[PDB]
């Protein structure tokens, strides 16, 4: 079952620029796992990268 | 079965940058399996403790990401089983 996040380098999920996280924002889009991801990663609190689509920031979404 | 656990977690860790891997392994005590505080790390690299800090919660955010862990889910006391702990809480 192929995520996108399986393709190229893993670190483009916690990519060092705006424009490289919002690549990694358009991989997700069609992942047949992105709100179960995107859900998991903020009951965790991921301190960063690229979940479910969105780029998290101390647990937080990054919406603006 | 704990040999091939312990072949999968080397490399997973060595898809890390150096620095990484290295801060996951001297924390969880991979090599020597003497687990070392953020303390002990920063005086080894000669980095701030609040730099080893920011490092061991961002490479175990890398390391919790399916990017890096997928692999990892066919697989306490070792190095090695805490550490997958760590990565998958629960699930272990
Ligand atoms: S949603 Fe989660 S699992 Fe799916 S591609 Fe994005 S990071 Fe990978």
């Amino acid at each position: 079952p192929v995520l996108p996040c399986h393709v190229g380098d893993p670190d483009m999920w916690f990519a060092d620029t705006p424009a490289g996280l919002e690549v990694a924002k358009t991989m997700c889009v069609s992942c047949p796992i992105r709100r179960q991801c995107l859900a998991a990663a903020l009951q965790r609190a991921e301190p960063w990268g690229v979940w479910g689509g969105e780029i998290f920031d101390q647990g937080s979404i990054v919406s603006h | 079965s704990f040999t091939l656990l312990q072949d999968q977690l080397q490399s997973v860790l060595d898809t890390l940058s150096e620095r990484e891997a290295g801060v996951v392994r001297l924390r969880f005590g991979l090599t020597d399996g003497q687990p070392r505080t953020l303390d002990e790390i920063g005086q080894v690299y000669g980095v701030t403790r609040e730099r080893i800090r920011q490092i061991e919660s961002k490479t175990m955010s890398k390391l919790r990401h399916p990017s890096r862990s997928q692999v990892l889910r066919d697989y306490s006391g070792t190095p090695e089983e805490r550490l997958l702990r760590a990565i998958f809480g629960e699930k272990a």
